[PDB]
């Protein structure tokens, strides 16, 4: 009814992306080796 | 002279050689011109 109701609804656009669709993926970090040694004569334990 | 000695890592060795603890010696039982010089019903070693 004029001088009444006038309802507005609106729909802003904020903004426009190009995003990604990821397909594989792995994770990676930092690495070090740490080494037991142990030394035996022949014919000692599986010295063959 | 020293306490227990816990390690990270265990990095061990070993050389041989000529002393009275590297040598395994045994002797016969019933042998002849030996200790337990009799007669056995079995075949037994002992340590010498
Ligand atoms: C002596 O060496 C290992 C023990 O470290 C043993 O397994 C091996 O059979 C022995 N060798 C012989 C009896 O010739």
């Amino acid at each position: 009814v004029k001088e009444d109701q006038t309802k507005f609804l609106k729909i802003k656009t904020v903004s426009s992306e190009l995003s990604c669709r990821e397909g594989q993926s792995y994770w990676t970090g930092s690495f070090s080796p740490k080494c037991l040694s142990s030394r035996r004569c022949h014919l000692v334990g599986e010295c063959h | 002279n020293s306490k227990k000695v816990y390690l990270d890592k265990l990095d061990l060795k070993t050389e041989e050689n000529l002393l009275p603890d590297s040598f395994v010696c045994f002797e016969h039982k019933g042998q002849y011109k030996g200790t337990m010089d009799s007669g056995q019903t079995k075949r037994e070693l002992k340590s010498f």
